[PDB]
């Protein structure tokens, strides 16, 4: 009942610029080998034993926010199902520790090898330690997303990544067909050491808030190109089908001519004296019409893409000839340009678009045609191994292959403008890569609500150090966290991105800034005017006047706020130093405005919104959804009950719905062994727990999830189903086979509701309640289900001492949706005694007030922690590689929720 | 009744026998994760003499079977623990208990 | 100065918007030609926020009060109270010499400490 407390560690997590995946037409490699050496690791730096794990993640939800959240604190690899780890003793997944036979076990002590081997073609995760292998491996695990190298460490800790090649040594040959990590790296980009997805990082002249960090996907290693088969190639387009394959049968060979690689008569192409700029004639048959019907094909990608030609000028033809240059010169039959020659044509930006993307198609045909037949990306070159430092998709390609691949196309399209055949662009059409996930992009930085003030003239120094989408202002302390600032009145902020104030919508004000501008934010509860000053200029609106608001109300008060789109840094100087500013003497200083924490000691305690799902009660005022608790009959037992009110109306929410009660049941520590009317001889010693959800007419039971979810649950998926659930089964045995032990854990056990109706051929609208039932005996640890009362197929077998939430997850469909059933069966105990430990003999069913209905929000307010872990993270040497460095401690007072087991 | 699950090795060699005290930073734990008892945060290590019964038998037990500077974890039944009374206001009756036994020093 | 014979003289207030109507003068061009090169009604014929003279007062007002000391803000306050009791150049300055240790106390607010240290923070001050 009463919150627990204690100090614990903050514990920090450490990734490279390594991810991996699988996908269907991907161009990766599903085997791979990283390892970790232990250089100091103190035994005990506080009171708490000091945290290091080292092991996998997954790119969509492994957010290690610093400081409390899920289990006891110190949140780093296991904790939750999108990580994969191995301290030393114990394989952690879902903050559930399961020891390991090792030869020679011990916690990661110096001088310690850990080499994770993961092979993604069957899902493995293996360990090995100091060479003998870790006598457990993960199975079933998702795949979905991409996977890293990550290290949770607390304070006081060195270690160094070995990740092979240029980058360490291994220590250990790695287990055949297992790659080292240091060849996924993208060609784009450097290898390095970086954390996971965060919010701070150290700046030179002050911290600089991080607004979220754009990540690579699993889809973006997949080319998928435009399909160039089902294309009826056009009269106009035969009609030229030779002078743009002339024109392209020898301008790769035009460059080297009168070079090294200068051609001869006895031999042709590709041996070091390639060009043989004669003819196609001269070179061979196959590939000769094959560059035909390439130049064809290049036009098929025209067409496909939105390409159409039109003749109105003077034909090319007359006024173009053939330039027998001093260079290029040859012996073998006469001298001409190696391609068709042209004389003086320009091209149009909108010709350089689509030559880009021309390109972007044949660079993802090949990299197609290479995967399927095999090959993969590697950053170094092993042609018998098969894989090739460009078997990336163009838009991860590199610069110089990029303009490699456009400089020859771009001369064919010159080639075609000459002739004055048009091209014409397509159609645009806007689309966004990522739309679920809206709240992952925007995040909110405020002061505490403490800090509010409702009087004076207060000035802040919002440093935009990129150019992004900004807003920044003053807000008003109860602004929801979720929503973007200015769609209500809760927020006066301004936009700089494209220059607008907004307040319910948006009206041109002010210029859009740059990289590197100071935007001070005045506001003067006298007068009750708001002033915005870029760069020490007063911002103007589309009139005279220089306030941004005005005639504003004092209300509860203001906050200075900002926001910070994906990929984005800015600098948010509150003036706690007044020497620190920079624009204050130029503007605000003369008009008596005031630094925001002028004479304040700590730093402002910032109040950051956490993407992070966590289930709340609904407020009674919720205009969409509501919940109803209605007494129990002599019939029937007490129920809580879902409408959807504004259901059947003009702009209604309709959307996925994260349905959970307010109270968990836990399983026991240890398990056993090897009319209607209850027997009191059997409801008295019974061990099972049931509960009822009666599905309403009107609501579609294929959109209906049914079960139970651990604590840990924080899946706001708009697209859920019951593939997308997280699971992992944990495979034990001895050091030659024998798998003694493989376990199924996961966070969210639910059934499809639509596996329980009969699929008729007409008449979904079922006029029958489907009454889905579950029964969970905690003594074994095993539970069913029953469709309408009767038991079906499915059933699920979970470790002790776990801890479940019985949720139902629905798109609303109707105004009666579903009512929770806190019921019981003949002998079977309800739940007023798995919940309450006070009625464990009382089998009257009842819905006391905490037992409560929660939706999920996907945003909630959070607190970012006044210091933050100092870490070193550098390349130690050539043969080291990359060093991780932590010596300052820093320990956190966390307050834990019992039976949400969150601190 | 007490086994032990080592954490990280210690000598191997010098084993505390009968007639002196065992000198340990523990950090005992409930059967479902929520911490009881520590010895780091008073930062002053647990002095008791061995064999005297000033301790928990499981505890005394246990505390023999390792070695000096011998990380190591015990999981103390109710038989050899408090067990029917439990320890009154602190531990309730009849509940398995989780020792990280760290045998600092002997004297 | 200027700005003092123009609120004191309530003709050349008149004559104001007199040529401003014979001269069509917008007062928004005179204004916002660097706002529309910075690539960002009610009283169109005139009004007192239209004036151009109070706009270059407001314009370069700070440079006055930058040029004074944090100090003599209760110095400013018991001036404006003399303005109100219609006191002219001669009297204010003889009152303003009584009222010389009348002059603010940097200890009296913490707001004139940090006045202070930014005020000797600029370069360009002397204490004499």
């Amino acid at each position: 009942l009463l919150l627990q407390t204690n100090l614990i560690n903050y514990v920090t997590s450490i990734r490279p610029n390594i991810f991996v995946g699988r996908a269907e037409g991907s161009t990766q490699y599903g085997k791979w080998y990283f390892e970790v050496m232990v250089d100091e690791v103190v035994p005990f730096l506080t009171a708490q034993a000091t945290h290091l794990r080292v092991g996998w993640a997954l790119t969509e939800g492994y957010s290690p926010y610093p400081g409390g959240g899920e289990g006891w604190g110190g949140n780093g690899v296991g904790d939750d199902l999108y990580s994969y780890g191995f301290d030393g003793l114990h394989l952690w997944t879902g903050h559930v520790a399961r020891p390991v036979t090792s030869p020679g076990q011990h916690l990661l002590a110096p001088e310690d090898v850990v080499s994770c081997c993961l092979d993604l073609s069957v899902p493995s995760i293996s360990f090995r330690i100091n060479g003998c292998p870790v006598q457990g491996v993960f199975e079933a695990f998702n795949l979905d997303g991409l996977f890293f190298p990550v290290v949770s460490f607390s304070a006081g800790v060195k270690v160094r990544f070995l990740l092979g090649g240029r980058h360490g040594e291994f220590k250990f040959l790695p287990p055949p067909g297992y790659a080292p990590c240091h060849e996924a790296v993208l060609p784009r980009e450097r290898l390095r050491l970086e954390p996971i997805k965060e919010y701070r990082r150290e700046g030179p002249r002050g911290p600089h808030l991080v607004g979220p960090s754009r990540c690579l996907s699993h889809t973006d290693f997949v080319p998928c190109p435009v399909d160039t088969v089902q294309i009826v190639l056009p009269p106009h387009l035969e009609r030229i089908r030779e002078k743009l394959a002339e024109n392209i049968h020898e301008l790769w060979a035009l460059t080297r001519i009168e070079q090294g690689w200068t051609y001869g008569p006895v031999r042709d192409d590709n041996k070091r004296l390639h060009p043989c700029l004669v003819n196609f004639h001269s070179l061979p048959e196959p590939e000769r019409n094959y560059n035909l019907q390439m130049s064809g094909e290049t036009l098929k990608t025209l067409l496909a893409l939105g390409c159409h030609v039109g003749m109105a000028d003077e034909k090319a033809e007359d006024n173009l000839k053939k330039t027998k240059l001093p260079k290029t010169y040859m012996m073998s039959n006469g001298y001409k340009p190696a391609p068709l020659d042209l004389s003086h044509v320009r091209l149009t930006p909108a010709q350089t678009t689509l030559v880009d993307r021309l390109a972007e198609n044949g660079h993802n045909v090949w990299a197609r045609d290479r995967v399927a037949q095999g090959w993969s990306y590697s950053a170094v070159q092993d042609i018998p191994a098969r894989r090739n430092p460009r078997l990336v998709p163009y838009r991860l390609l590199d610069e110089a292959t990029k303009r490699s691949n456009r400089d020859s196309l771009c001369q064919a399209v010159r080639t075609l403008l000459g002739y004055g055949y048009n091209i014409e662009p397509p159609d645009q059409e806007p689309s966004q890569v990522e739309n679920q996930s809206r709240w992952d992009r925007v995040r909110i930085f405020r002061a505490e609500k403490s800090y509010t003030v409702q009087s004076g003239r207060w000035y802040f120094e919002f440093e935009a150090v990129t150019t992004g989408e900004m807003r920044v202002g003053w807000a008003r302390p109860e602004l929801r966290p979720d929503v973007e600032l200015g769609a209500d009145e809760l927020a006066y902020v301004f936009n700089g991105h494209r220059g607008q104030r907004w307040h319910l919508g948006s009206e041109p004000f002010g210029r859009p800034w740059q990289s590197g501008d100071v935007v001070g934010c005045m506001i003067d509860l006298t007068e009750n005017t708001i002033i915005f000053t870029l760069n020490g200029e007063v911002l103007m609106s589309d009139s005279g006047s220089e306030t941004a608001f005005r005639e504003i109300e004092i209300g509860d008060g203001f906050l200075p706020v900002c926001s910070l789109g994906p990929g984005q840094v800015g600098h948010l100087n509150l003036g706690q130093d007044v020497s620190s500013l920079r624009f204050f003497a130029i503007c605000g200083l003369q008009e008596g405005f005031e630094p925001f924490a002028i004479n304040m000691q700590r730093p402002v305690t910032t109040w950051f919104s956490k993407s992070l799902p966590q289930f709340e009660p609904v407020p009674p005022e919720h205009p969409h959804y509501e919940v109803a608790r209605m007494d129990g009959t002599v019939d029937t037992p007490p129920c809580l009950r879902l409408a959807h009110r504004t259901w059947g109306s003009q702009n209604s929410l309709v959307e996925m719905l994260f349905l959970r009660l307010s109270l968990p049941v836990q399983f026991h520590q240890h398990f056993r062994c090897t009319d209607n009317r209850d027997d009191p001889e059997i409801i008295l010693n019974t061990t099972t727990y049931y509960y009822s959800v009666r599905v309403f007419a009107g609501q579609e039971p294929s959109c209906v999830w049914v079960g139970w979810v651990t604590p840990d649950y924080h899946q706001h998926d708009m697209n859920f189903d019951l593939s997308k659930v997280r699971a992992v089964t944990v495979t034990m045995g001895d050091e030659q086979g024998n798998v003694h032990s493989s376990l199924k854990c996961s966070n969210c056990y639910m059934v499809w509701g639509g596996d329980f109706v009969s699929p008729g051929q007409q008449g979904r609208i079922s006029h029958t309640d489907l009454v889905i039932g579950c029964l969970v005996d905690l003594a074994t640890g095993l539970m069913t289900f029953t469709a309408n009362g009767k038991e079906s197929n499915t059933f699920f077998q979970v470790e002790p001492n776990t801890k479940l939430f019985p949720a139902v997850f629905v798109l609303p469909t109707h105004q009666n949706v579903i009512q929770f059933e806190l019921g019981k069966q003949k002998n079977i105990m309800p739940l007023s005694a798995a919940m309450f430990l006070s009625e464990r003999k009382n089998p009257a069913p009842q819905c006391p007030p905490r037992l409560e209905v929660q939706m999920l929000m996907p945003v909630s307010w959070s607190r970012m922690p006044n210091h933050f872990l100092q870490v070193e993270t550098r390349r130690a040497g050539e043969r080291l590689g990359w060093a991780v460095q932590c010596q300052d401690p820093l320990t956190m007072m966390a307050l834990h929720i019992p039976e949400e087991n969150r601190c | 009744g007490v086994e032990i699950e080592t954490i990280s090795p210690g000598d191997g060699r010098t084993f505390p026998k009968k007639g002196q005290t065992c000198v340990v930073h523990y950090t005992g734990m409930l059967q479902n994760g929520k911490k009881f008892d520590s010895s780091r945060d008073r930062n002053k290590p647990f002095k008791f003499r061995i064999g005297k019964q000033e301790v928990i038998k499981g505890f005394e037990e246990g505390a023999a079977q390792m070695s000096l500077g011998q990380r190591a974890k015990l999981t103390c039944t109710p038989d050899v623990a408090y067990g029917a009374t439990g320890h009154p206001g602190v531990i309730p009756p009849n509940a398995t208990l989780i020792f990280d036994v760290e045998l600092l020093n002997l004297e | 100065e200027i700005f003092i014979y123009w609120s004191k003289s309530h003709n050349f207030k008149r004559e104001e918007q007199n040529f401003v109507v014979q001269n069509e003068i917008n007062n928004m061009s005179f204004l916002t030609a660097d706002s529309k090169s910075k690539m960002a009604r009610r009283g169109d014929r005139y009004s007192v926020q239209t004036s151009l003279i109070v706009a270059t007062l407001k314009k370069m007002l700070p440079i006055g009060l930058n040029m004074c000391a944090p100090t003599d803000q209760d110095l400013i306050m018991l001036a404006k109270t003399r303005y109100a009791l219609k006191d002219t150049d001669e009297e204010v300055r003889e009152f303003l010499q009584n009222n010389l240790h009348l002059q603010g106390k940097v200890e009296g607010s913490p707001s004139l400490r940090w006045q202070m240290a930014l005020y000797r923070g600029l370069p360009g001050r002397e204490e004499d």
